[PDB]
């Protein structure tokens, strides 16, 4: 038997309605931004991004002038944003060859254990495929973070930045530049309400292991999952483009809650995502909503309704209590069932804490049959036999937006000219993956005095012409650095000696399926390594020829499965000090030797 | 797309769950049976030179004899049936009339205790929702008679949804000028004054053309089991004197302009089957404190 | 003992009528926390402010930055009397704590100026919500009023003002900055220039005990604008009280300061609580020594009765920490015998009286716990309390205690507690000058150092708006709290070896556009002599603060320097809000902007507002 | 400013002052007693096909015998009834019955003329004024149920002054869109459909937001001591009848469409209290009357 203090102090606690739990979190968020990104360093580097991307030969229409206070605010958030997507992607196209490594270890995982948790189970095969992460906890998460992955934070970007500069019927080329210094009002009102979410392949491996019996299985679902989240990610990015402030969660509960009678209302804008979610807790029983982002010709905030799960009340009167959520609509949905289901075994503190920490804290309750039933429904979700559908949705948040891009400009140009609308809203920043943008890639590989920086080229939502560049700066007068591009039938090196300047590497062409054909070979994705000594910083440049490059429809279970292209290659590596002039070029790897890819042999 | 919705048919409030037994509706018919006869008794003794029907009635009503310098307030039968009548409105009310004293009172007279033996029918006029594009604007006012004005502002002509509900059995649409109106995936007719309907065929969809404002009026019939004994003139009469005496004063409770409104609003929330049944007896009790009131008269 | 009469809103607690929270329910879960008490949560809140500050303020770029700012300071050329050196390890530290002090201060009037000249430009619609919205809360009422202003910083809640604060606002922390500095070495009676060099190398105990109990406090404006709107009758008297809350808060600030150089120790806020608490039979008692005050606080809590007492922090030179009671509000007993326990507060004087004083009146609806953690989490996290109609009755006695019909008066005390000050300075100089000598004795307590805005400080500039490649840095000149002769120097670094930055100062009418080249060293640009009123006359005009603005090219620091031709000049009194409506100034112009790209030789100098048109605040019409 | 109006409660003409004495007063019960007996023996004739409950009825209320040839106006009562139901209504209209006839009719049967001694609800919904700001439209409409449509077409929010005067008990206020309504210096609650409102309380702000037109419907109900005999059904019927029997067609007279309207704005008015004193005897004239019509048309 026991005293019952040690349960108590073992509950859930609630993360929002506490003002306490509220100001603790907000503190840390922003501390851990700041640490990873300095406003004082971005901001000094502001010029040597402006030359950099002046460098590259854009056409006029297309090319991006970060002297404009917008077009440079626009930047940073997409800089952030991509990078930690990016590097999301190499660490599950990581994941996934340590699978494909031990496939008869696995599918053994698979098929003999099934008894056991969905947690326990992510264990057993990260222990197998002998991962770099072996931790599926929220601590482990955390504490096994680079700092690229740390999502952004509005208030600390829009920070400091000045705010509506009034020049009266001016068209002095003075008057344009204090202009352009300046930013509106609505972009400061849009960074205000942003977050940024990018999960984890460990967190996503739960939900992808928990039914499936075969590595391809396995394999296919993880890539099935993380194509909806670059998907909503892109979404993310042009809700704040177009000249529209964007919705804000919060929750609503009672001006003088009373102890026998509370309610609770959650309302969820995920800023990446078509779709958002409503629920409400009245007693112990649970009804959820989900809408629609998109349309709202009204005043109300919520669109059409495409799943429900009862009667949601939205015009409840009380406190507003405002909050960014750490989870995207398709956890919290599969949270919410999960609790529904469950909500007569569980007491009201258990359904309160369970929900407020996962929609805030990206943290999994401790039940262990709740948080089996949640990954299951998080898996029914994001397959082909998901209740809502999805492709329709993210395809209808895209023509929005764009509608509503048009209108603001218009608006614009017939209450000021046409460059003080062009200033305000720009028609280079339309999605993350559309736009030009660059990434500051970190090395910690060391080759004989050369440092190795790895990128990721695709995957493509999009298709037509894309252009792939590099800037180098290096302490040294002279130097001479090298760039690998290896795909499936071999790699291609090539040698440089250019610094502080953008230089052309690889001209791709990809088609409607996504899918490019690197020397007679189709492939989905290549990698790009760079080896330069004593580098300070190297930056890859991205381009699509035209702008606004048309979209990719985005990829299902079966589109996964159909098709298969190896990764194992990616691993391999070279060694520039050693390189040698017959040596450099396009080679295969039947011409190298077993396990030397730096001479042909 | 805006929404429109009747007034009167918003949050309905819990009705009182207490003195819903057979024996409590034993009481209240008891009570109303013994009413109207104290109005009688008075108006036979007024029109007479002695006193003794009154005696008697009164004496069967308070079980106390009437006397000369005291109020005349009607006894234990007439605390207990306000206190009855609070009960019923809303859930949040006191019961504290204990169920021997009811049963005590019950015994007075010999009746039946049936809530179902009859019917009556209520014209309030339920319009759930009107549905609208956004080019336009629609105002509902009236809850015996709904008047809906209907203006297009846009380009063409608009369609307009409008949804009375399942409850309700016929509805008379009647339209300053001749309008057209037909239900989801039907051909819409001539343009005609008036259209009868039951609300149960489904969303009426009605053609709204760009000019001068189209005022629809909507009358409606409704049909719910009562007792035999229900009179709508003297229940309509009873439930204002309770809310001007304020047996209907409690806390988070909805307020309505009529009876007819009161049950239409119950019947049309999720278990209104169940509600118009604790409705129906709050009725009875009403018209019982209206002929006891006027029979006996209090400040 | 006092009655204040103020009209007060009823409390409905969350415990409800048997003032105890049920357990496993919504309401114990939102139910407000004891964050001093509980040593997990008090060891955290050191953790978090420690990481804060060295986040944004590096010791080791501190460290390294000595150098070239003492270098700056002596190409300053002052009188052989106000010379200040900073190889002196007491002068370089009380100027870290000053520098660091004063940028915060800084920032917080130059948001204010903003704040005021948005209030100014939308005077129509904020006068309508003022008079039509009489009956409603203070934060709904500021909601509304930062809304329609079309501001930055919308947000009021903590979190939402935690959110958008600046990198330069964060609190000093004081333990951080007293890390790895020599404390104690000894000569022994040698007067060689040897000794001497090491005895400057070093700071004395004292210097070292003060740093590790200081703490900042820095109000932001839109935490200020609430008390003001709690009776307001139209713009002009919203702005009145704005400035007298801040007039307030830096006469404080400067005040905190000195009791950092005089030579004495400052004591520490601390609470006491039971050895063993016993269920229903607890007491606490917190004794607040605001380091930004003229006045102390000792609230304790005794079952369900609330007593405090306000306490002058001057004249307790006689074995106790406590002076006169100022005001009392019942009886409250110090001795009390407990383990004791130490904290930082994060409000000031004022702020904690205001609460102290709504949960006195409210003591009877509210619960015991909830007495102890809406107080806890306010006065040492600057936590609002949840309950609605607790904080907006609070805010009720914050305009009360700011205003002139205040029950205690702040002149008188502020005036008083300088005196004690300097006093005491000249006792603590006397006494060492006899012990060790004349030579040690300057060494550990400086005579320059007198107060925030007496000293000679420098403030680093950070700059995000470039117009045309030029980086546009900002510094406000002005307020000042003294009058005499005050001097304005900027200092540019860039990388480029030939540089051509400009300056620019915004009066009321027109402005003054400059040119230097002179970089790596300072550069006198700007010469005041303000009056008895603070009011200083600028090309004919009398004002109160002026804007200066540094336009630079691939620049990587800007820093102004200011100084005073004579030390300890005068304080002239503080104002308050009858004077401030008196006279009404404009600042509308600070916002004007000039390209020193497009800039032609002819548009330097001072040109007033109508020889340019319409926009086009740098080209001169021709 | 601008202040509306409802159209009944608009300058009510003077009552009648004559026929209030005790005597006056059994006088019109007595006859309210014989006229519903009379009413009862036509239909107690007609379903056992004999004329002879009715001559019983008849000479009763008469004081003469039925005969064929003649045309049963009523005898002396009708006459009597007719004539004080005219000096009821104006004080202009001369009274022409005899006190000596009034007496005498008085005593054909024994029933108390205490006219205060019961009670009945009545529903016109008095709004004595409602005053808005410039660039606001207010329209009163209704008599049993008053709807307010308002329109603002100024920059902001206006607020909207209703009074409902110090005689009606309660009042129930419903609007096409939520609303907020307050009393002179409370706070402004949350928008809300419906309101219930006691008149006594004082002028009532109702803020109008800038948009689509907002309606109000206002029911009200006020309690008026009227003798236990009275019938509300009865007596608008016989309102209806002497109207268009021309029994009100008098100089100076102000005509309503309903009795409800004619006793609450006759209590609106300089000395109400006197004032509904006469009316309610007049009610229960007009109940004589309907009954005594209905019997014996002509």
């Amino acid at each position: 038997v026991a005293d019952g203090t040690f349960n108590s102090m073992i509950m859930p606690r609630a993360v929002i309605a506490n003002e306490r739990e509220h100001f603790m979190k907000t503190r840390i968020d922003k501390i851990e931004h700041d640490l990873n990104r300095s406003a004082k360093q971005e901001m000094m580097d502001r010029q040597s991004l402006a030359e950099d991307y002046n460098a590259l030969n854009l056409a006029v229409g297309q090319e991006i002038k970060l002297d404009i206070a917008t077009q440079h605010q626009l930047n940073r958030l997409g800089s952030a944003m991509y990078k930690a997507d990016h590097e999301r992607e190499t660490e599950l196209t990581d994941l996934i060859n340590r699978i494909r490594e031990n496939e008869v270890t696995v599918n053994g995982i698979l098929e003999n254990q099934k008894a056991i948790t969905a947690a326990e189970r992510a264990d057993l095969l990260l222990e197998v495929v002998a991962s770099t992460a072996k931790s599926v906890s929220a601590a482990g998460r955390a504490a096994a973070d680079g700092s690229g992955v740390v999502p952004v934070f509005g208030p600390s970007v829009a920070n400091g930045i000045k705010v509506g500069i009034d020049i009266a019927d001016s068209v002095a080329e003075a008057a344009i530049a204090v202009k352009e210094s300046g930013i509106i009002t609505q972009l400061n009102d849009v960074y205000h309400a942003f977050q940024s979410v990018h999960v984890a392949p460990n967190d996503v491996i739960k939900p992808a292991a928990v039914v499936a019996g075969t590595s391809t299985e396995l394999i296919g679902n993880l890539q099935a999952i993380y194509s909806r989240l670059r998907s909503h990610s892109d979404i993310g990015f042009k809700k704040a483009t177009v000249g529209d402030v964007i919705p804000n969660s919060y929750m609503i509960k009672p001006v003088n809650s009373t102890e026998y009678a509370s309610w609770q209302l959650y309302v969820i804008h995920p800023v990446q995502g078509s779709l958002g979610l409503v629920v409400q807790l009245m007693g112990d029983a649970l009804t959820y909503n989900v809408f629609a982002q998109y349309g709202n010709t009204s005043a109300s905030e919520f669109g059409k309704t495409v799943l429900t799960g009862g009667a949601t009340n939205t015009a409840l009167e009380g406190t507003k209590v405002k909050f960014q959520t750490k989870v995207t609509a398709q956890q919290a949905l599969a949270l919410t069932m999960a609790l529904k289901d469950a909500a007569s075994m569980l007491s009201q503190g258990e359904l309160i804490g369970y929900f407020e920490q996962y929609i805030n804290l990206a943290l999994e309750p401790d039940n262990l049959s709740l948080q089996d039933n949640m990954h299951k429904y998080h898996h029914l979700l994001t397959s082909q036999n998901s209740p809502i559908d999805w492709n329709y949705h993210d395809e209808e948040m895209h023509k929005w937006l764009d509608s509503r891009k048009t209108t603001n400009y218009d608006a614009m140009q017939k209450k000021d000219g046409t460059v003080i609308a062009d200033i305000h809203i720009p028609k280079v920043f339309n999605d993350l993956r559309n736009t030009t943008l660059h990434c500051k890639l970190e090395g910690k590989q060391t080759i004989a005095g050369y440092t190795v920086y790895e990128y990721l080229i695709g995957p493509w939502a999009h298709y037509g012409d894309i252009d792939y560049s590099v800037v180098v700066d290096t302490l040294n007068e002279e130097t001479k650095w090298y760039c690998e591009v290896i795909g499936i039938d071999g790699h291609l090196l090539i040698e440089k000696s250019v610094q502080h300047k953008p230089e052309k590497i690889l001209e791709l062409t990809v088609n409607d399926s996504g899918v490019t054909s690197f020397n007679g070979r189709n492939h989905d994705r290549l990698k790009l390594k760079v080896y330069v000594k004593d580098s300070l910083s190297v930056k890859v440049f991205r381009n699509w020829i035209g702008i606004n490059a048309p979209r990719v429809k985005t990829k299902m279970f079966n589109d996964h499965i159909g098709v298969k292209y190896d990764y194992s290659h990616f691993d391999k590596n070279i060694s520039p000090a050693h390189l040698t002039l017959t040596d450099l070029g396009w080679h295969t790897w039947d011409q190298y030797n077993a396990g030397n890819w730096t001479n042909i042999k | 797309a805006n929404r429109a919705t009747s007034a009167f048919l918003d949050n309905p409030h819990p009705v009182g769950v207490n003195y819903v037994d057979e024996g409590s509706r034993q009481f209240v018919a008891v009570a109303e049976l013994l009413a109207s006869k104290l109005i009688d008794s008075s108006r036979e003794s007024d029109e007479s030179n002695s006193d003794v029907p009154f005696v008697q009635a009164y004496s069967k009503f308070a079980d106390d004899n009437p006397r000369h310098l005291r109020v005349k307030t009607g006894g234990k039968m007439a605390n207990a049936l306000t206190n009855v009548i609070r009960s019923y409105y809303s859930i949040n009310a006191p019961a504290i009339v204990p169920q021997v004293e009811i049963d005590r009172l019950a015994s007075k007279a010999t009746v039946s205790g049936d809530m179902y033996n009859s019917y009556a029918i209520f014209n309030s006029v339920p319009i759930v929702e009107v549905l609208s594009p956004a080019r336009t604007t629609v105002s509902i006012v009236g809850s015996d008679r709904a008047d809906v004005t209907m203006l297009n502002t846009g380009a063409g002509a608009a369609n307009i949804t409008f949804n009375f509900g399942q409850i309700a059995e016929t509805v008379i649409l009647k339209g300053s000028v001749p309008f057209q109106l037909a239900r989801l995936n039907q051909p819409m007719p001539a343009a005609r004054f008036t259209y009868k309907l039951r609300p149960l065929d489904g969303p009426f969809i009605v053609v709204l053309p760009v000019g001068n404002p189209l005022v629809i009026s909507a009358t409606a019939a409704t049909r719910i089991q009562v007792p035999l004994a229900f009179n709508k003139a003297l229940v309509e009469s009873g439930f204002q004197t309770a809310m001007n005496d304020g047996l209907f004063d409690i806390q988070n409770v909805n307020y309505y302009s009529s009876f007819d409104e009161f049950i239409i609003s119950q019947y049309h929330a999720q278990d209104g089957i169940n509600r118009v049944s604790t409705c129906v007896i709050l009725g009875l009790a009403l018209q019982a404190y209206d002929q006891m009131r006027r029979a006996l008269p209090v400040r």
